[PDB]
């Protein structure tokens, strides 16, 4: 999966070293952002409007 | 992308297996070994050295 995300970065013109040299930080930003989805969906009924 | 048959390391196109001997033409440098999760110790061939030795 890290090698997939390195292609996902390569596909937006951000070179692969920007992924692996930040991998834990990118994983934590994804995990934290996923955490905010639960709170966003749990807190308000308006999101599924 | 990097691959091995099991004994040697090659770089290949993503969508058709074409193993090339790994060199500084196929590959770009970044940083040092410590930062990359899952990096492997290997040899990269330098195409200039035989040309300087000759």
């Amino acid at each position: 999966f890290a090698m997939q995300m390195a292609y996902r970065f390569n596909g937006i013109g951000v070179t692969q070293n920007v992924l692996y040299e930040n991998q834990k930080l990118i994983a934590n930003q994804f995990n934290s952002a996923i955490g905010k989805i639960q709170d966003s969906l749990s807190s308000t009924a308006s999101a599924l409007g | 992308v990097f691959v091995s048959n099991g004994t040697h390391w090659f770089v290949t196109q993503r969508n058709f297996y074409e193993p090339q001997i790994i060199t500084t033409d196929n590959t770009f440098v970044s940083g040092n070994c410590d930062v990359v999760i899952g990096i492997v110790n290997n040899t990269v061939y330098d195409p200039l050295q035989p040309e300087l030795d000759s």
